[PDB]
């Protein structure tokens, strides 16, 4: 996803690497419906 | 054909009227699209403690720093301060002083959308030959710190050591990292109507749309200043974005 | 083409309809309270789930093309403009921090077979038409003697919104652009209905919350503008009819509030 | 012990568009979530997919968006435009503003058309669509022949008109500077066939608004630099 | 044979915050223990959950920590003061002194009280909570509107009155400067309900002691500088 | 744990990489107890 | 942490003739078929085992 | 084939490395057949 071409090794976390939100705890749909 | 396109919602080739339905052959997706260095702006480079610029309205006699640091936003700004309206110095010398001023117009030339949500690159490319410098940062809502200490009598400014990221490059060389989304509000307005306070607010100004800031510095000692300026160039990317309602798009003059 | 909707004590009639344009999702009543804090919120009842009705200026020849009238939500409610009086709804705003709601409206016109003309309605978010350059929400009083806002190249540059004056220290520089140009060409991209002269009399919409957070200040918020203009100018033989006129009619939907206070007042 | 290694010749190099990401500085930060906020966008063909207004001269600003038919005609259509998504006619629509950003399309254009004006009148309209020739036809002898449909005033006052795209390459250049066979695309027309019938006590001159779009099969491939003219 | 490899553009950089270790000089070492110490800290919340006392301008230093209850009252709160965490009456609180070394915070403050005075004396207090407003409520009459408690002098004589957290973003300023509303919370005050009946003998004005702390659900989220002004 | 990254490869050996003390042979407690 | 490494004697070096690829600009791209065109060449010796003429000086 | 003598790891996607033409859904013959 994204203009990223590595696809075999990530060396730092995913955590270190991208912010991460925390828990509460072709197909293209149409912008408009008309009932 | 028959369709009633007064209703708004109408209704989708030449299989329809006389047909072709050439196979696909993405290249507009918004996560790909936006994933690409572009300049952001040109600042100075200090070389002793400065003066961060008052708020607005300025008065005359005011001793500051000015024309250094810079905002981390693709909305208009004025003297490193969130703007609304943007303006420019065409005009030949006048008096006073003149305003920094920056904007990003390759976002804005295909921003169609309000609402916008990224992770920020950043990276430095010096101007001078063989410059010597460091980039130092601080988050939305933070404060510069000012002042400096003395050792052996040599008055090192405070901003040499803090716990926000210190980056040192060697002799002509360049920076560049990764920061982390990191402001109050949940997505960054790129139109707003809203006020930020309760009295004596400015329709439309947001308060805390941006990333952070950013200036340079010379590793030396308060004591060896020079005379010439130096310069520094700025660039950004945006990573993971994400749009969120449609709008419209800047008008072209039929001129 | 025969459709009532019921709210409430009130109901609304239509003898003419497509439809209701349902916006970004389907369902926009669905809805969860905020996120942003712990204080029991205040929900919907029988008191507030009703519409409500105000009027608008009439359209008459001289106006040209592109002229355009807007009326702020919720802030109509608290200026009361074109008569429109929330009554229980406004006094429950005024006694309260924060609000989330949707909205639904409904505009109506009286053309007649004998008139040729066009008009286009649309609910255009985070905008700020209102507010003279100045920097001052314009009166009820400024809004009569100008029934239509004049369309110029100031607004479609988006050159004379609200500003900082910068001091004696800058020099004043050239403003040239900003982020809330209008462009008249490309209205139609935000949800919207022809109101035709020949086809249909009422026109609706039904919007869902939107905002930069899970709520917004209930004094300040100016999510949804309602924006009304004039394609093809009115067009009649004369001695037939004259200046016919608006109306139109909102109502919130599963609102919720919190931080309740006393009235709010300034200083 | 070490591992032998020898760097390359581009070394030190810095690169605007490489695919690679950079290391972290300030991670370990979370962010509020905005699964509160609905209409979220994927690629911008569904804001492309959008109709739009056009603009026209008008007779001697005047750019209004419609085009008003006359009493008598002479032999001629009442508005013909080029096929070049660099003519002016294009700029403000988010089709054409969209496009001018990228360098190669592919698809089929769509054009929609709405009456406005009185409810009892009736008339006729051709439209026509003829490929790049030596001269552009002006005749609605002329203009029959090519792919043409007819268009009746009824209960239904809307009309979509499909382009077909037919070219010699499978892509084709947006903007035009030579007007080579690899932009231009012929022209398209409107003619009146009938002779419009005002009803009595309403007054004259109807209008027909143009809306245009892009077809179900659009499609652009290379990004480009921007034209930073709207800030002057 | 050698690896090949390309140097990216930020080679020889220095981070002084980047997450990566270092070459060992001189290894090999070993530490006596210290499983004999008890009270080993983890997070600093432990620290920032215990109660401390505030300040108070006191009559025209004189920054004492309590509050003297006069004789004549004129309809106004005996004490108010901000919810800005940058105000000076939270300087010397471990909250405050923790929190302005952060950027963000998230959560309830907690406010306790306890009274100081003759045992066989009566009364009755009360509490209020205001949220931003065009002007700061005075008189009891609009406190009463707004959420409060009422606190009556008995065998206990300690008070706990939990500010609630209500904001637009989920999380907030630390440090207040323009007093936006993402900053600035409203106001606290505390009012007579009736007037203190001080038992024969025993002379006159009791004090009130103010103790604040953090609540249970408490966050701090980005680090900062921070100021070394206590050196000087 | 800490502000450590990689979680791919440790080069050097442990005791080469930090001191070791050598044997003799969320939840927060509170750090008062009242009995 | 950091893998020790050692640069070679002949780093930094350009060969016009290196098997090897280079870093991509700006890939992702997607190009029309050509599977219309008939008669693909693929060693030059197709070409060489063609008969063809020679010269000769004539009388002057 | 052709002048790479890499046989063991490619760091990039062969997307992002080369171009791919987008579907529409020794022995050496001889350029020339007499029938």
């Amino acid at each position: 996803r994204g203009n990223n071409g590595n696809m075999t090794f990530n060396y730092y976390a995913n955590t270190y690497q991208n912010s991460v939100d925390f828990s509460t705890s072709g197909i293209l749909n149409p912008l408009g419906y008309l009932k | 054909s028959t369709d009633n396109a007064e209703t708004g919602v109408i209704e989708a080739n030449t299989d329809t009227d006389f047909g072709e339905l050439a196979a696909p052959g993405n290249h507009t997706n918004v996560k790909f699209l936006f994933d690409r260095s572009r300049l952001l702006n040109v600042i100075k480079v200090l070389e002793k403690d400065a003066v961060f610029p008052r708020p607005f309205p300025t008065q005359e006699g005011a001793q500051q720093d000015d024309g250094y640091f810079c905002l981390l936003t693709p909305r208009p700004t004025v003297a490193s301060r969130p703007a609304t309206r943007f303006g420019l110095y065409a005009n030949p010398s006048g008096s006073g002083v003149l305003a920094n001023t920056s904007l990003d117009f390759n976002f804005y030339s295909l921003a169609c959308f309000t609402y916008f949500r990224s992770d920020l690159e950043v990276t430095v490319v010096s101007l001078e030959p063989d410059l010597e410098f460091a980039v130092g940062w601080f988050p939305s809502g933070s404060e510069y710190q000012a002042s400096s200490f003395v050792y052996d009598q040599l008055h090192v400014p405070f901003h040499f050591t803090g716990r926000t990221p210190r980056a040192f490059a060697s002799k002509g060389g360049k920076v560049s990292f990764v920061l982390p989304w990191n402001s109050v509000s949940s997505v960054l307005p790129v139109r707003w109507g809203g006020a930020s306070k309760l009295s004596s607010a400015t329709r439309g100004l947001p308060a805390h749309a941006d990333w952070g800031t950013i200036y340079a510095f010379v590793p030396r000692p308060n004591e060896k200043k020079s005379t010439a300026v130096k310069h520094v160039a700025v660039y950004i990317r945006y990573k993971n974005a994400r749009a969120w309602c449609p709008s419209m798009l800047p008008f072209r003059s039929y001129k | 083409r025969v459709t009532t909707q019921t709210a409430g004590n009130t109901a609304i009639n239509t003898q003419s309809s497509l439809g209701v344009l349902c916006a970004y999702v389907e369902d926009p009543t669905k809805s969860d309270p905020p996120s942003s804090s712990t204080d029991q919120p205040t929900t919907t009842f029988t008191a507030i789930d009703r519409w409500y009705t105000g009027r608008l200026n009439s359209w008459t020849k001289a106006v040209k093309t592109f002229s355009f009238q807007a009326v702020p939500l919720p802030g109509a409610f608290l200026s009361r403009q074109g008569g429109l009086n929330g009554g229980a709804f406004t006094a429950t705003l005024h006694r309260h921090f924060l609000m989330k709601c949707g909205w639904q409206v409904q505009v109506q016109c009286n053309l007649t077979q004998f008139h040729q003309g066009a008009l286009l309605v649309a609910m255009v978010p985070e905008t700020t038409l209102d507010v003279k350059p100045d920097g001052k929400a314009k009166s009820l009083q400024e809004l009569n003697e100008e029934q239509w806002v004049e369309m110029s190249d100031d607004y479609r540059t988006g050159k004379n919104m609200p500003f900082q004056s910068l001091g004696t220290y800058y020099r004043p520089p050239n403003w040239t652009w900003g982020p809330n140009f209008i462009n008249p060409y490309q209205v139609t991209v935000f949800p919207h209905q022809i109101l035709n002269a020949r086809t249909s009399t009422s026109v609706d919409i039904n919007v869902p919350y939107i905002g930069e957070t899970p709520t917004q200040s209930s004094e300040t918020q100016n999510s949804w503008t309602l924006l009304v203009m004039v394609l093809v100018p009115l067009d009649y033989k004369e001695g037939a009819t004259t200046d016919p006129e608006i109306t139109f009619s909102v109502r919130p939907t599963s609102p919720y509030f919190n931080g309740l206070r006393n009235r709010y007042t300034a200083g | 012990g070490p591992i032998p290694t020898a760097p390359r010749e581009n070394s030190l190099m810095f690169l605007s568009t490489l695919p690679d990401d950079t290391v972290p500085a300030y991670g370990n930060v979370r962010t509020p979530p905005v699964n509160y906020l609905p209409g979220e966008i994927t690629d911008l063909l569904q804001l492309a997919r959008i109709p739009t207004l056009m603009a026209f001269e008008r007779v001697p600003d005047t750019y209004v968006p419609y085009v008003a038919v006359p009493t008598q005609f002479d032999d001629r259509p009442l508005i013909s435009f080029p096929i070049t998504l660099s003519d002016p006619v294009y700029q403000n629509t988010l089709v054409g503003a969209i496009s001018s950003n990228f360098a190669n399309y592919r698809g089929c254009i769509q054009i929609t058309l709405t009456f406005c004006g009185p409810m009892m009148a009736r008339g006729k309209f051709l439209l026509s669509y003829s490929p790049p020739n030596g001269t552009q036809p002006q005749t609605l002898s002329e203009a029959m022949q090519c792919t043409y449909s007819i268009w009746d005033i009824g209960l239904n006052s809307s009309w979509t008109f499909v382009v077909p795209y037919i070219s010699p390459s499978d892509y084709r250049e947006t903007r035009a500077i030579t007007n080579s066979v690899y932009s231009a695309d012929g022209w398209f027309s409107l003619h009146k066939l009938t002779k419009i019938t005002l009803p009595p006590d309403c007054p004259q001159s109807p209008c027909i608004l143009f809306f245009a779009s892009a077809g179900e099969d659009y499609t652009l491939r290379l990004p480009v630099d921007c034209n930073p003219s709207y800030v002057f």
